[PDB]
């Protein structure tokens, strides 16, 4: 079968995170379910494994008593609760399945895995984003091609998409990724390439969609008059 | 932690590439079976081989696993176009009371040719100046590969504050593009004479400057 | 750390320790005056430090007070045949003691598990971690708690307010290996006056 | 197949009911200690989940057949697991008997009958009506206390007891039985063994057979107390009719030990006592359990584990918390054994300190056995093996050798007969009451007697079986026999006739191999390690072996007999025949005090 998990989620440094583990079909109320994490920079750790039949917890000695994993038999789902987050919790968790066997080794293997839950946490929480238009000058345009776009600053959290004329522009679009700042914030860019004969007849308008904050700012782009 | 792995390994497309996994005498050498996984950057890891004796459904037979005493080995034959991932050791540790993974090896040789970059310097607009901040952007595009060192100068001293570099992504025509910001304030933006972002690429240094006045 | 730790393992997946490139003294394990029962077959309990062996295999798990008599070669039951079988040529040395004030708590401590059902017998010195539902009848169940299908892994009943014959007893067995190899781990010569 | 499939079904109940009975008994332990509002919620939660687990496993075991297995240990326990009880009916009748059982347990608990002169000064039942009826010397006081007690509560309990008999007969009709009386007789039935079968037609045969020789002993002691009550009350008791209903010591007439102080045949000889010897020693409850533990180890019985002294009630710490006193045992499981005793420096507390202690010694026999090997077909084995050691500890020979009784007290022909008549008030006096209470209920469950003849048939057998007389005739609107402790909570009553016949068969089988060829009232089990081995060999059986096979190697008889009962009171049988020269033996059925 297949295990489907939640998408991206952000929280506060000192709050609780509530993610889930859904199972499609059966073979979930008969085998053990564990949680394997993975962080960029180090190896893969293992928090613990929970049996759904008897409801017995089995964690490791490297993790203290701060995370609790529960199970459900009515809808065949699993929940994960973790409070008092720290600065090194920016990782992804996986909902794995265990299938034991017989032999001299008898080691726990992970034959079935989940999708993944990107759980990142830092400062500079969600606020109102500010977009600034960008216009070319007389010196920046020497031929018949001008570069312009819209810059997105002080936005949170990821992911944020940028559309051009409600998706009417496809050729010549380029979306730049984000970058970590000293304050814990991000910034992206989006520029296009249009001929110089269309700067006085057809307008270019950027539309930003930020579904976690529910803010849609529609700004105007105009060429500069002094240069 | 208790399991160490080499950071990188080199190989050729058509010869045998082997990897070695070393631990202690209580997790791998005690008698427990080993499990090898593949960590692809962009999808969830799956099961490759368990117990080093059986073959799961959906995996090719080119992977060979063996246990020589206290160390496990993985040998492959032929490098295809899907081996750009990481290989880990998973073994049950009794001192840790659970399963612990290894370090991870990256399997890539060389595949990034050179090219000629093109930079664009854009000054901040008039509406950004009243926000008590100044974001000096410096866009680089149409270059290969994506390894550019970004530096800033103000005609009298290099700027070692507020410098940021983003990672380049692949374009539609097999090129890379990136951008660099400079967090400044408008109080000192008009006092200096000019600003510039200097970058290098295999010795090629392209310089572009603007003037606020 | 094998004896004194924060927690232990179960009987279906127990801790396996190998002693290599070490030297030890079995005199402090005899004059502790803290163990409940002490059985040592194949070698005398006071003349095992002079003779040298190759390897030492130590397994640690938990067991009840009424099942400490089942860790012996030559009997049948429920735990000694489905979790850890003892062969005929068993020269191990079992040490058990009571630590009921650490591995149990109020409200019901059910953290340790055990296997109750099995299809057939198993070879000694073999671990069984199979979590498959043992089918009793002739029809498949496809993993459901219905009829003719029962889960083999069941929970304990450890309570610190019990008597003597049902408390969690920390039991360890120290077995020796004899192969074509020189002496590796062995008690040396006692420092006299 | 069926042999390996039934093994996985039985042990799953053995490893699950050991935890369900552990938490339900834990909720009853904190309920009796500190009476809060939250401890009763743990008993209702664990009590409902235990009843829901029994009705769920009973419907699952009905699919398995019965007539294909030849093993004896699985067949006797499969009938114990297939005990639906209240779940055989629909959802309307299953909840209806739960409300009338809670209604029966609330009105009988706070029994409050008091004065018609004033409606304020009123007293409770327990221990209210038990102390006034015990210390009473007036005839008009006990006559009013017996008429008023069945005056106000007898009107309301009758329309509810007439409904309690129809739900019990309909439950047994759907349980493939004839009436509710066969459900009690079906528990004593065995199956699987050949040559040792016990049917229901023979259960009425042997009980009527042994009653024809105990009644001659009962009518001889009935004329003895009739010859003693004439000199105390010459204008109230006549030696022609029967004994009054309010002169039975207690209210229900169960224990006749209240008339021991007024029926003393020899007042010049002092009786034995332990209270006078415990004040100069400061005898505490810890010394009670310590000297009794030394008596059990010297005969061959094993010791008690360390888990008994950890969690056990010794004394009440002041009056800060309220703790009710009822002597009972709790089988928690996994070597956990608790007791509830509120010790006092009295005479009756010493007899119950060794009786209830024998229950724990019988509970430690099946220590290595699962939940499906509890007590057998009869629950009288707990009371039988627990009171044989109390009788061996109440003899003057055991108290003299232990260092408590003074050696100057000799055993002449005047102090040994008083010990026989003292035990006859609690053992022999309840034998005719058992035949009258059980046979009246065994015929009302069938339905051969109408609803207008339940009371008239009740008073007709009380003049020929037990031989009592009534000062005021009662009509059918009264409800007399529903005021007992065992009928109010659906308890068994066959166990009382078995615990009275097994307590004397065990008293003679333990010193017959101890070269004690003397009288039975002087038998003692001190310094005999060979007698403790043959006794402990059958305490660990449980429900694996029937009761007719366990006593075959002990007393050498298949069925119960009163031959030890006829030999224990042999000095008492010679004392009743030489004193009744001028008193008439027997009674008359046509005698009544209201006809004069
Ligand atoms: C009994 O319950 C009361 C309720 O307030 C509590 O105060 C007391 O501590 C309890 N006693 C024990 C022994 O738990
Ligand atoms: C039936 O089986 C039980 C346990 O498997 C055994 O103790 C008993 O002796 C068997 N019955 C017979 C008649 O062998
Ligand atoms: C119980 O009695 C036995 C036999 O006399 C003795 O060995 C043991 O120490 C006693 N245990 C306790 C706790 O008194
Ligand atoms: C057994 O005999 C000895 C010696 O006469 C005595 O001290 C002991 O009390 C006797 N045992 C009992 C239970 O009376
Ligand atoms: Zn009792």
């Amino acid at each position: 079968v297949q295990l489907v998990e939640s998408g991206a989620e952000v929280k506060k440094p000192g709050s609780s995170v509530k993610v889930s583990c859904k199972a499609s079909g059966g073979t979930f109320s008969s085998y053990a379910i564990s949680w394997v994490r993975q962080a960029p920079g180090q190896g893969l750790e293992w928090m613990g494994g929970i049996i759904p039949i008897l409801g017995i917890a089995n964690y490791a000695q490297k993790f203290q008593g701060r995370v609790t994993i529960t199970a459900d038999k009515s809808t065949s789902t699993a929940y994960m609760e973790l409070s008092s987050l720290r600065s090194e919790d920016t990782a992804v968790y996986y909902c794995a399945r265990e299938n034991g066997y017989s032999g001299y080794g008898a080691a726990a293997n992970f034959d079935l895995w989940g999708r993944g839950t990107l759980v990142t946490v830092s400062s500079a929480s969600t606020k109102g984003p500010s977009v600034f238009p960008l216009a070319p000058s007389s010196k920046s345009t020497s031929g018949g091609t001008a570069a312009l776009g819209c810059l997105v600053k002080d936005y949170f959290p990821e992911p944020v998409t940028v559309s051009w004329n409600s998706g009417a522009l496809t050729s010549g679009v380029h979306t730049f990724p984000a970058v970590l700042q000293s304050s814990g914030l991000y910034s992206l860019s989006s520029v296009v390439t249009v001929p110089s004969s269309s700067l006085g007849t057809q307008t270019y308008i950027c539309n930003v969609n930020h579904k976690p904050s529910n803010t849609k700012v529609d700004k105007k782009v105009e060429p500069k008059s002094c240069d | 932690s208790v399991l160490t792995q080499p950071p990188s390994v080199s190989g050729a497309p058509g010869q045998r590439v082997t990897i070695s996994c070393t631990g202690s005498s209580s997790n791998i050498g005690a008698g427990y079976d080993v499990h090898w996984y593949q960590q692809l950057p962009g999808t969830a890891p799956k099961l490759l081989i368990y117990g080093n004796s059986n073959r799961p459904s959906g995996v090719p037979d080119r992977f060979s696993g063996s246990k020589s005493g206290t160390s496990a080995s993985l040998a492959i034959t032929g490098l295809q176009a899907e081996d750009e991932a990481d290989y880990y050791c998973q073994s049950y540790d009794s001192s840790l009371s659970g399963s612990v993974f290894g370090g991870g090896t990256k399997l890539t040789v060389l595949g990034q040719p050179k090219a000629a970059p093109s930079v664009t310097l854009f000054p901040p607009s008039s509406e950004e100046l009243q926000a008590n901040k100044a974001t000096l952007v410096c866009l680089i595009s149409d270059f290969y590969p994506g390894a550019v060192t970004v530096a800033w100068k103000a005609d009298s001293s290099p700027v070692k504050a507020g410098v940021e570099t983003t990672t380049p992504s692949k374009q539609s025509n097999n090129k890379y593009a990136a951008s660099s910001y400079l967090s400044l304030t408008p109080e000192q933006w008009k006092s200096h004479r000019s600003y510039s972002c200097q970058v290098t690429h295999e010795g090629s240094t392209v310089e572009k400057t603007v003037a606020p006045t | 750390e094998v004896f004194n730790a924060t927690r232990f393992a179960s009987v279906y997946a127990w801790n396996r320790k190998r002693i290599s490139n070490c030297v030890a003294d079995y005199s402090v394990l005899y004059n502790s005056a803290s163990f409940s029962t002490f059985k040592c077959y194949g070698v005398s309990p006071t003349k095992l430090n002079d003779l040298c062996f190759t390897n030492v295999y130590a397994d640690s798990f938990v067991i009840r007070g009424d099942e400490v008599r089942q860790i012996a070669p030559g009997q049948t039951g429920k735990i000694a045949d489905y979790n850890y079988k003892l062969p005929d040529d068993f020269t191990g040395c079992v040490i058990a003691w009571n630590s009921n004030n650490l591995d149990s708590k109020v409200g019901g401590n059910y953290n340790y598990l055990y296997r109750l059902f099995r299809k057939s017998n198993l070879k000694p010195f073999e671990r069984d971690i199979s979590t498959e539902i043992y089918q009793a009848g002739s029809t498949p169940c496809n993993g459901v708690e219905g009829f003719n299908c029962y889960f083999p892994l069941q929970s304990y009943g450890f309570q610190p307010t019990n008597g003597v014959g049902y408390q969690p007893y920390r039991v360890v067995v120290l077995s020796f290996e004899l192969l074509h190899a020189p002496a590796t781990v062995c008690g040396p010569k006692k420092s006299t006056n | 197949t069926i042999e390996e499939q039934a093994k996985t079904f039985l042990d799953k109940f053995n490893h699950e009911a050991e935890d369900l009975f552990y938490q339900s008994s834990l909720a009853s332990w904190n309920y009796n200690t500190n009476i809060t509002e939250e401890n009763v919620q743990n008993m209702n939660n664990a009590g409902d989940k235990w009843s829901a687990f029994l009705k769920e496993q009973s419907t699952l075991a009905q699919m398995y057949p019965l007539q294909e297995i030849q093993n004896l240990t699985v067949k006797l326990q499969l009938q114990a697991l297939q005990q639906n009880g209240s779940s055989v009916l629909s959802e309307d009748k299953s909840k209806r008997l739960n409300t009338i059982l809670n209604t029966m347990s609330t009105i009988y608990s706070t029994g409050k009958v008091c004065n018609p002169d004033n409606p304020q000064e009123c007293l409770l039942l327990e221990p209210g009506l038990n102390e006034i009826m015990a210390n009473s010397l007036d005839y008009n006081e006990r006559l009013w206390a017996w008429e008023s007690w069945r005056s106000e509560v007898g009107k309301q309990l009758r329309p509810l007891y007439e409904e309690y008999v129809v739900l019990k007969n309909e439950m047994a009709r759907a349980n493939h039985y004839e009436d509710y009386g066969d459900y009690w007789r079906g528990d004593y039935e065995v199956n699987g063994v050949d040559g040792y079968d016990y049917s229901r037609g023979q259960l009425i045969e042997d009980v009527e057979h042994t009653f024809e020789e105990i009644k001659p002993l009962y009518e001889h002691l009935h004329a003895y107390v009739r010859a003693k009550l004439m000199n105390a009350y010459p204008s109230y008791i006549s030696p022609i009719g029967c004994l009054p209903a309010h002169l039975l010591g207690d209210m229900w007439g169960r224990f006749w030990t209240n008339l021991y102080s007024l029926t003393v045949p020899f007042g010049q000889k002092p009786n034995i006592d332990v209270t006078d010897a415990m004040v100069d020693q400061a005898w505490d409850a810890q010394r009670i359990f310590k000297e009794a533990e030394k008596f059990f180890v010297s005969v061959g019985l094993p010791n008690m584990t360390q888990g008994f002294w950890e969690n056990s009630m010794l004394t009440d710490p002041g009056n800060v918390q309220k703790a009710v006193c009822h002597p009972t045992a709790w089988d928690l499981g996994k070597g956990d054994f608790r007791i509830l005793m509120c010790t006092k420096v009295t005479m009756d507390d010493f007899l119950t300190a060794h009786h209830e202690m024998g229950h724990i010694q019988y509970d430690m026999a099946y220590a290595a056995q699962p939940f499906l090997l509890r007590n057998g077909a009869n629950e009288g084995f707990h009371e039988a093996v627990g009171e044989i050691m109390s009788l061996s500890a109440a003899t003057p020979k055991h108290l003299k050798s232990i260092g408590l009784l003074s050696p100057d007290f000799q055993e002449d022909n005047e102090t040994e007969i008083n010990f026989l008549l003292k035990q006859a008030l609690t053992i022999v006096g309840t034998l005719p009451f058992t035949y009258m209470l059980e046979k009246w209920r065994w015929m009302v469950f069938k339905g051969e007697i109408p609803k207008d003849q339940w009371m008239k048939k009740w008073w007709e057998m009380k003049r020929e079986i037990v031989g009592v007389v009534e000062p005021v005739p009662h009509d059918e609107t009264y409800c007399d026999p529903a005021s007992l402790f065992h009928v109010s909570n659906d308890y068994s009553f066959i166990r009382y006739y078995t615990r009275t016949l097994y307590q004397f068969q065990f008293q003679e089988a333990l010193c017959q191999a101890a070269k004690h060829e003397g009288p039975l009232h002087k038998c003692d089990i001190s310094n005999s390690t060979e007698a403790g081995q043959k006794l402990f060999n059958m305490l660990r059986l449980g429900k694996s072996e029937p009761w007719t096979l366990a006593l075959e190697n002990v007393v050498g008889a298949k069925n119960m007999n009163v031959r030890p009962l006829l030999n224990y009171f042999e000095p008492l049988f010679t004392w009743l025949k030489d004193q009744n020269k001028n008193s008439f033996v027997g009674w008359s059925t046509d005698w009544s005090p209201y006809a004069d």
